[PDB]
Formats: structure tokens, C-alpha cells, sequence
């Protein structure tokens, strides 16, 4: 059933995803060496705006290690993108620490397997409770400040045609969209590509949506949780 | 409140090709009463010259000058004189706040910094924002024209009352 | 680096507010000016040479002369038209006469109603509906197509018996606008409206409401009525049913100032109504304070 | 699965029953008054304050 | 995964009825809620189809919905399966649209034909059973985007000037047929579909560049054919070395203008749900692919 991959990834990154239930990225890097590196849905926090000041400094004081610190480095150097340098690999349950880890990845199917998302990440555009939920990974672009941040959500909806999902996104966001316009016109010699972008991982029941806490160095934060969940891939797909 | 900025930029568009100047309205329970105001569908305007023309005819003469001939097929030149007629009307765009609000506390709160000569109340039980033209042939502007404002709703009726530019314009050019 | 025009005038903003009456004093709004606005670089002139503004109140009082005029040739005709019959009112509206009555009170009611109507007077009587479709497209279209229709020759038996079926002819229903003076107590009412039909037994109007019911005024002894047809004839009636007939003569007015004051309006396109052309509207669009707004 | 078909065979009502018994009521018969807001969420008062 | 869906009917089921939707089976039928059991009033779009509003709304509604195929049936029991992404399966073509060798399908909602007498399907009292339009890729495409034509064009005209335009353009013409929209009235869905439409475009004619703008220029004067001759025209009313080219911004502004228009393409192209096989010669039937 289930279509099981395998990833190597370093000791630096890997102390707080080391919890069985966790979310894979897969990051691109010019530096010769390091062609690939891979980050967690939780290391993105440390950067995404969304994430609030507490939180942040939990995470800032988990990924001291050297090599996640060239990581972000990394993530921080791309000008304004990083769709473009990010690739999605799915949820992960099986870990081997070390020297050097050693975790699988399932890219296709629902053989816990809960899948794990911090709860400030986490929105949803609708309070009513839906039986069958989709749930999507989205990026969305902050541009009325200085230089562009980019914010991170995870949300469940209970739309599935694409188009009607990017009117409700658009409906939402509003605020970003015109943002959006105003870098373009503020400073004409940067050409931003999009407001967002859409991607699709998600297959799962309504009534097994979960509120936990984790800890790890007997640091603790608050997460919520799919839990019956299955995982299909998708193409990272832009909307204005 | 984006109508007027968003008029303002249309007209300054237009202005190097028709010579409108805009003109900026808000109107209050004086106006019309809430249940038209919530309704309201459509806002038209028209400028006068001071001897009585329109915008949209020739300023010399037209053949709608001659008396009417109650004749029994064609009235008033009905297909080519209505034609006139409705071109000589203009449309603007308009935005209407149901909910009661005060003038200077609403503008606070969105990005304008207002400064009144005097900080004067006023209280209106539902506001409608609109922002008409009046047109000058060349940079003189004459105070004697006149000016139309129509309003229109779903089943057809409609009300309007005119304006002498030198009341609106009475202080504000005056300083110029 | 530098910002949108849209930054910059909000933080400029506003200083000045004015308050400003119509002409006729019925309604004030008020004036909002932007310091930032292009209509300040512009640096255009301004003047109000007393001639012009002269000019413009005359041409004012023109614009408002337009339906009172109207109003006044009305006059002329009913007098007029009186004079020429020379004291003779046939009867043309369906309702019984009694000979054992003091005439004379109802002709001096009669003319207490033609002094009391004119005083009252406005763009609200029934003329104003009257000529308000005659004014439109439609109507010139339908004026030529029904001179057509009715100047047409008795059709052959061939065209009879073979192809179409006898081609539609005007409905007996017409609609009638109405201006009702009550004398009894100094009252008038002047935007009704009234269906009319011929009657079969004799060819004298029965005039009926909307609704259908038979109406009931032509009996009073106190109420004169007035009737304008929708091709802009013309009927007085005074108790008995007896009546006087003139056609409105429109043509003291311009075309240019009777087509500015009033038209039926035609529609344009806006969110809700439909693309084809007379289909049924579907609700209002109508946003409302009552409710939360919709997003 | 077991498709199961009825057919009735009597011309009047062939079978009665009654309210026999009862057990402890499932309401509790309260006073609190039904939340009027949450039933009609959309609509507000015209004055914002 | 509810891999199956019964549905049951309340109403009896006479003979004829029963044999009629026994014909229907292996076609097409949406269902709104994916849940285990329905009844027999959501099984097509007549608890939905309102003449008097939107056939953008209706439009909306469809496309937000779940496909199903029909099995065959028995005693007040109907059985409806829902297809699985990538399989291979067997559909019957409701409409009189031609289907064809090796294109894409996509699901609209019913449009008005030739004769107006569309069969009745299923009519049990006042509850009637219709089924939506499964359509070839050119013919939905152009549908939706003259309905957003009809939309962008009418706004603001009067109805003299629009009666021509919509008479032009409500009836299409598509392998031999002919179909017409039925109701496009103006919706506030196609309002913020034209809201976002306008925004589009106007990002497009900023941030493309220089040589993009002056490209079919450079060629009429250059060369001369009839698709030059065409489009100078439609620009005919409208109407050196570049003194800077610059590779690496040229690539990231076309990069710009490729989300630009891939944004304005996503307003017209509806979702694909079905892939072809070759088809059956009398154009009832065909083998498919089904997507999601």
C-alpha cells in the first residue's frame, strides 16, 4: 500500500523532528557541497511571520547546531522566493539517531501515523466542521514592509476544486494581494513573482482532529493534529 | 472612502483629453431617506453652460431647438433625440456606508489626517460617497454653470436638484 | 524608493469642509476638497461676470417653465374649446341622468373644481405620466406600426383561408392617467392611475381601477375629474358625465428643454439583472446596514 | 446481506400499540430561554454602540 | 475510503421507470455530500437548477460537487460507485456532443438545444432526474470563455446595444452542432472572476517587456503573411536596436509573465475529469480514464 522512501539528513537538524510524526521538505542550495538539504515544517517556523514571539524563541533556542544554522542561512539568502528552492516530500514515522540519522519518508498512503502541525501555523476558513476535509500547505508573501518575509499556514478546508479554494484564498487575503501591488509599484526595478502559493497534501476524517502539546529537552510547545490521515503529493501551484 | 482617491486618479486620467475637474460629495439623511439609500443603484451628473446647453450636444445649436410637433408618429425624434439624451448623461462611481458614523472619527480611522478650519460634529444615520465633474472648455472656469445630480434606483424613479458652481465653489477657489 | 500616489494621499488628507444648497433650497450636502488633489496644481481661473449668471437664471426659470406652461396651454384649450362649442357638453362617460335637479349648483361646482385644480397645479399631475411613454424609444416604433396596422385593407378571402390566422388588433383595455378635484373640501389628488374600457351597449368609457372594481366618483356631485389618453387626448368630466374634448397642444415647448426635464429612463447593465433582454430580475441587490455585510 | 419483503394481509389495522411505561424524562423540563441571537446569527442593531 | 454509495428511492418503482433507469447504467450522476447513504432527492441537479438566477452560480455548484458512476439496479435500491483516481472505467454520453478519439473531457452543467424538448428522465411527482454534461475540451473552454466575454462586454450598456452582442455570442457552433447558454445572467461570482481577470491584465501589460511590446511591430514591418495581416487588422486602429537587453532580468520578467498569464488561464479552463480511449462507433459510449 503505502510507498516507503528514504532520506539521509544530518544530526543538526533532525533533535526536534525527531518526534515519529513529522513533515518533510526538501531544500535546494548553490553552495557545491550541500546540493540538497532537508527541513522540517518546524524549522520554517523560525523564519515564517506568522509564528508568534514565544514560539520563535523556542525555536531559535532548539536549532543551535551549526549545520541548521548554515541551513538557514541558506533559506534566508534567496531574494524574495523560495518556492522555487523548496520541494515537498511528505510525512515521515521511523527515526535512527546519530552522527549521522537515518528516517522514512511515505510519499503514498495511509498505513500512529499522525501528522503533526504547531498551532500557530494552523488556520482554517470555516468554524463549521465539514465531515471530509482536505488539507493544504500554503506560502503567502508579506510586501508593505521593507523587505519581504514570508508567512507559513497549514489549513483545512473542505473545498476541493482548485479554483473555488483560490477565490476564498484571494477573498481572505485581501490585504496581501494589494501588498503585493503596492512592491510592484514601490519599487519598479524588483519583479516579484506571486502573492502565494498552493500546494495539495491531504486525505482525511473530520472527527480525528486533534490538540496536543510536545516536548523535547523538556522544551514545550503547543501543536495540533491529524490523526487518521493519508498523504498524496501535488504540484506547487501559484495564484494572484 | 476609495471612490473619491480612485475618481480623483480617474479623472486626472480623463482631464487631458475632456478637461473635467472633479468634485467630491458625501450626502446624509438630508438627501434621501435610508431605505432609498440602501438601495441605490446608479448616480449621473451633468454640467450646464451659463446661456443653457449640455455637455453631450453641439454648443452651437441642434435640431432639438425647433418646437415640438405633437405629431401622432414620431413624438420628439424619439430614437436619434434619446440617444442625445442619454449621451448627455455621465455615470460616476459611488459607495454607500449603511451603518450610522460620524464624519471625522470615520476619516481618523481610515488613513486621513483630517484638520478641519473647526472640529465640527456632525452625525449622519447613513452615509453615501459619490464624486462628480464639472467641466471648464479651457483653465477659466466660470462660476455662473450649473450642475445635475441624478440619482436612480431599480424600478425607475429617479430624483434630482442642480447646483450654481459659485455656491460650491464659493471659498475654495476663492483662495486661489 | 519612493511611494504610490495612494500613501501619500492618505497621509496628506483632508482640510475644508462645506455645506451647499440646491437651487430651489430642497435638499444640502456637503463638499469634501483634498489638499493633494491634481485639481490644486492646475492652477486654473476662475470668474462670475454678472451677465452670465443672469443668463443662467433665465435659462433656469425656462428649465422649471417646462411642464407649468404645459399646464397653462391646457387651460387655453379646455376655454377655448368651451367657447367654440359655445355651452354644449355631449355626454361620453356610462352613467344615468337625472332631469329633476338644480344644474346650475353643479356648473358652479364645476367651475369652483377648474379654480381649485389650477391652483394646485404641479409635475406630479397626470399630463406629466401622460407624455413620460410617449417620450421613449418604443414608442415612436409603436406609433408607426400601429398607424400601419389600423390603415389596411379589409383582407381578401385568399389570405383569409390560407397561411396566418386574422392578425392580432388592439386590446379594448386601455390605460388612462388621472387628476381627481374633490370641492367639498378644498382637496385634490393628481398621480392616479385608471383603466378604461368602451362600453358595448353604447359607445361611452367605463373607467375601472387596477384592481378592477368599477369606480365610483362619476356620480358625485362634488368631484370633477380630468383624463389624458396615452396618445396625449384629452378629457374633462363634470358630474353626469359630461365631458369636454380637446387634443394637448405640446408644441409651445422646445424639444431640447422637454426632453431634458423628464424621459423614462432605460437601464444599463449592473450586478443581478439579467444579460437578455426583459427577463425577470432576480432579487435586489440592496446592501444593507440591517445585517452583517456579506464578504 | 438478506433483501426482506412484507406484504400486509388484513383490510384494517392489524396491529395496535400504546404508551405503556415510563422512565425518567430526558429533558429538564427547564425555564432557560431559547438563545434567540445564535438562531438568527446575521442580523445587528442599526447604531454600532 | 467510501468506495461505494447506495442510494433509495421512496417512491414505488413501476416497471417502466425501473427498466428506463436500467438503460442508465454506467453513466454519470454528481453527488454532494460523498456520504455512505443518500436519498433520492440529491442524485442530480434538479434540487439546484433555478432559471431565474445564475448559470454561473449553477456553474459553481457543479463544479464543486463529486462525480460517480451508476451501477445497475434493483428493488427500490440504486447503486452509485465512485470512480478511483487513475483507473480505467465506462461511460455513456448524456448529451448529443460528439465524443472523439484521444481528447479531454469535462463535466458543465445542461445547455439548451436545437429542438428545446429535452426527454424527461425519471419524473417521480414533482422530483424530475437530470443528468450533467460530460464535454470535450474545445467546445467547454469556449463556452466558459464567452461567458466571461458576456460578462466583461455587457457591463454598463444599454440593452438596444447588448441585444446584437448576445445573439452573436450566446450561440455556439461545435463539431457540427449547435448549443446556446441558458440564463448568463451577471452574478457576483462573475464579478470577482472579472475582478480578478482586470488585476491579471493589467499586471501582464505592466511587466512585460520592451521587446514583447514591440515585437509584431518589428515583424509587420519585417515579413508579410495573412496571420500578420489579420492581426494588424484588429490592432490597425491602435496603430531600431533595443537600446538595452539584459538576459537574466529578460528571463525573470517572462518568468512574471508566465504566472501572469498561467493566473489568467486558470479562469477559463475548467477541471479536467475524464481521458479517452477510443470510443464506440455509434457515439453512446467510450472507455476513460478518470482524474481528480
Amino acid at each position: 500500500q503505502a510507498l516507503t522512501a528514504r532520506f539521509f539528513v544530518p544530526e543538526g537538524l533532525v533533535e526536534f523532528e525527531a518526534q515519529p510524526g513529522a513533515l518533510l521538505i526538501r531544500m535546494e542550495t548553490g553552495c557545491d557541497s550541500p546540493r540538497h538539504l532537508y527541513i522540517s515544517l518546524y524549522l520554517l517556523g523560525i523564519r515564517a511571520s506568522n509564528v508568534s514571539a514565544s514560539t520563535r524563541c523556542l525555536l531559535e533556542s532548539v536549532y543551535t547546531a551549526s549545520a541548521a544554522r548554515a541551513a538557514l542561512q541558506w533559506l534566508d539568502l534567496g531574494p524574495h522566493l523560495l518556492h522555487r528552492r523548496l520541494e515537498t516530500l511528505g510525512c515521515v514515522k521511523t527515526v535512527s539517531l546519530g552522527i549521522t540519522s537515518l528516517l522514512t519518508c511515505v510519499m503514498r498512503g495511509y498505513l500512529v501515523f499522525a501528522l503533526m502541525i504547531p498551532k500557530d501555523m494552523y488556520l482554517t476558513w470555516e468554524e463549521t466542521r465539514g465531515r471530509l476535509q482536505y488539507v493544504y500547505l500554503i506560502i503567502v508573501y508579506d510586501y508593505d514592509g521593507p523587505e519581504t518575509r514570508p508567512g507559513i499556514y497549514v489549513l483545512t478546508s473542505s473545498i476541493a476544486h482548485w479554483q473555488t479554494l483560490v477565490d476564498v484564498a484571494r477573498g481572505k487575503f485581501a490585504r496581501e494581494r494589494c501588498s503585493f501591488v503596492n512592491r510592484r509599484i514601490t519599487r519598479p526595478r524588483q519583479i516579484p513573482l506571486c502573492t502565494g502559493v498552493i500546494q495539495k497534501l491531504g486525505w482525511c476524517l473530520a472527527d480525528d482532529i486533534h490538540t496536543s502539546f510536545l516536548v523535547h529537552k523538556e522544551l514545550k510547545l503547543s501543536v495540533v493534529r491529524l490523526d487518521n490521515f493519508s498523504v498524496e503529493l501535488g504540484d506547487f501551484r501559484e495564484f494572484v | 472612502m476609495e471612490t473619491h482617491l480612485y475618481s480623483d486618479l480617474a479623472f486626472e486620467a480623463r482631464f487631458a483629453d475632456d478637461e473635467q475637474l472633479p468634485l467630491h460629495l458625501v450626502l446624509d439623511q438630508e438627501v434621501l431617506s435610508n431605505e432609498e439609500a440602501e438601495t441605490l443603484r446608479y448616480v449621473y451628473y451633468r454640467n450646464v453652460d451659463s446661456a443653457g446647453r449640455s455637455t453631450g450636444r453641439a454648443p452651437g445649436g441642434d435640431e432639438d431647438d425647433a418646437p415640438a410637433s405633437d405629431d401622432a408618429e414620431d413624438a420628439v425624434g424619439g430614437d436619434r433625440a434619446f440617444d442625445r439624451e442619454r449621451r448627455t448623461w455621465q455615470r460616476a462611481c459611488f459607495r454607500v456606508l449603511p451603518r450610522p458614523l460620524e464624519l471625522l472619527d470615520y476619516l481618523r480611522q481610515s488613513g486621513l489626517t483630517v484638520t478641519l478650519e473647526k472640529e465640527q460634529r456632525v452625525r449622519m444615520f447613513y452615509a453615501v460617497f459619490t464624486t462628480l465633474g464639472l467641466r471648464c472648455p479651457d483653465n477659466r472656469l466660470s462660476g455662473a454653470q450649473t450642475l445635475h445630480l441624478r440619482l436612480v434606483w431599480p424600478d425607475g424613479s429617479y430624483r434630482d436638484w442642480e447646483f450654481l458652481a459659485r455656491d460650491l465653489l464659493r471659498e475654495e477657489m476663492e483662495a486661489n | 524608493d519612493e511611494v504610490a500616489r495612494t500613501d501619500e494621499w492618505k497621509g496628506a488628507g483632508v482640510s475644508r469642509l462645506r455645506e451647499v444648497w440646491d437651487v430651489q433650497h430642497r435638499v444640502r450636502l456637503r463638499v469634501l476638497w483634498y489638499v493633494n488633489s491634481f485639481w490644486r496644481s492646475r492652477e486654473l481661473s476662475y470668474d462670475d461676470h454678472e451677465v452670465e449668471l443672469y443668463r443662467a437664471l433665465d435659462a433656469y426659470r425656462a428649465r422649471i417653465a417646462v411642464e407649468y406652461v404645459l399646464i397653462r396651454a391646457v387651460r387655453d384649450e379646455i376655454y377655448a374649446v368651451l367657447r367654440r362649442d359655445g355651452g354644449a357638453l355631449p355626454q361620453r362617460f356610462a352613467c344615468h341622468v337625472s332631469r329633476n335637479m338644480s344644474w346650475r349648483v353643479v356648473w358652479e361646482l364645476c367651475r369652483h373644481a377648474l379654480a381649485l385644480w389650477m391652483d394646485w397645479a404641479d409635475v406630479r399631475s397626470c399630463i406629466i405620466k401622460a407624455l413620460t411613454p410617449r417620450l421613449s424609444r418604443g414608442a415612436a416604433a409603436a406609433a408607426q406600426r400601429a398607424r400601419r396596422q389600423r390603415e389596411r385593407s379589409a383582407p381578401k378571402p385568399q389570405e383569409l383561408l390560407f397561411g396566418p390566422r386574422n392578425e392580432s388588433g388592439p386590446p379594448a383595455e386601455q390605460t388612462w392617467y388621472a387628476d381627481v378635484v374633490r370641492c367639498v373640501r378644498a382637496q385634490v389628488d393628481l398621480g392616479v392611475e385608471v383603466r378604461a374600457a368602451r362600453c358595448p351597449r353604447t359607445g361611452l368609457w367605463i373607467v375601472r381601477d387596477r384592481r378592477g372594481r368599477l369606480r365610483r366618483w362619476l356620480s358625485q356631485p362634488e368631484v370633477c375629474v380630468l383624463y389624458v389618453t396615452p396618445d396625449l387626448d384629452f378629457y374633462w368630466v363634470l358630474p353626469g358625465g359630461f365631458a369636454v374634448s380637446s387634443r394637448v397642444t405640446l408644441h409651445g415647448l422646445a424639444q431640447r428643454a422637454l426632453r431634458d426635464r423628464f424621459q423614462n429612463f432605460e437601464a444599463v447593465l449592473a450586478r443581478g439583472m439579467h444579460v437578455e433582454a426583459g427577463r425577470q430580475e432576480p432579487e435586489t441587490p440592496r446592501v444593507s446596514g440591517r445585517r452583517l455585510p456579506f464578504d | 446481506t438478506q433483501n426482506i419483503n412484507t406484504v400486509d394481509m388484513g383490510l384494517g389495522y392489524t396491529s395496535n400499540t400504546c404508551v405503556a411505561y415510563v422512565n425518567r424524562v430526558r429533558t429538564d423540563m427547564g425555564v432557560r430561554v431559547q438563545d434567540l441571537f445564535r438562531v438568527f446569527p446575521m442580523n445587528v442593531y442599526r447604531h454600532d454602540e | 475510503m467510501e468506495a461505494n454509495i447506495f442510494c433509495t428511492f421512496d417512491h414505488k418503482l413501476s416497471i417502466a421507470d425501473v427498466g428506463k433507469l436500467t438503460k442508465l447504467v454506467a453513466a454519470v450522476v454528481p453527488i454532494p455530500q460523498r456520504l455512505h447513504l443518500i436519498k433520492h432527492y440529491q442524485l442530480g441537479l434538479h434540487q439546484f437548477v433555478d432559471h431565474t438566477r445564475g448559470y454561473v452560480r449553477l456553474r459553481g455548484l457543479l463544479r464543486n460537487m463529486t462525480l460517480t458512476l451508476m451501477r445497475r439496479v434493483e428493488g427500490n435500491q440504486i447503486l452509485l460507485h465512485v470512480p478511483t483516481h487513475g483507473l480505467l472505467y465506462t461511460v455513456l454520453n448524456t448529451g448529443p456532443v460528439t465524443w472523439e478519439k484521444g481528447d479531454a473531457l469535462c463535466v458543465l452543467p445542461p445547455l439548451f438545444h436545437g429542438p428545446l424538448a429535452r426527454e424527461n428522465l425519471l419524473t417521480l411527482g414533482q422530483w424530475e432526474l437530470v443528468l450533467p454534461w460530460i464535454v470535450p475540451m474545445p467546445l467547454a473552454l469556449e463556452i466558459n470563455q464567452r461567458l466571461l466575454i458576456m460578462g466583461l462586454f455587457s457591463l454598463d450598456r444599454s440593452y438596444e446595444e447588448v441585444k446584437a452582442a448576445v445573439q452573436q455570442l450566446q450561440t455556439i457552433t461545435f463539431r457540427d452542432a449547435t448549443f446556446t447558454i441558458p440564463d448568463p445572467v451577471i452574478d457576483q461570482h462573475l464579478l470577482i472572476d472579472m475582478k480578478t481577470a482586470c488585476l491579471s491584465m493589467s499586471m501582464v501589460a505592466n511587466l512585460a517587456s520592451e521587446l514583447t511590446m514591440t515585437y509584431v511591430r518589428k515583424l509587420a514591418l519585417e515579413d508579410s503573411s495573412m496571420l500578420l495581416v489579420k492581426c494588424q487588422e484588429l490592432l490597425m486602429r491602435l496603430d531600431a536596436r533595443p537600446q538595452h537587453v539584459s538576459p537574466d532580468d529578460e528571463i525573470a520578467r517572462l518568468s512574471a509573465l508566465f504566472v501572469m498569464l498561467r493566473q489568467l488561464d486558470d479562469l477559463i479552463r475548467e477541471q479536467v475529469v475524464f481521458t479517452v480511449c477510443d470510443v464506440s462507433p455509434d457515439n453512446k459510449s467510450a472507455t476513460c480514464i478518470f482524474k481528480g
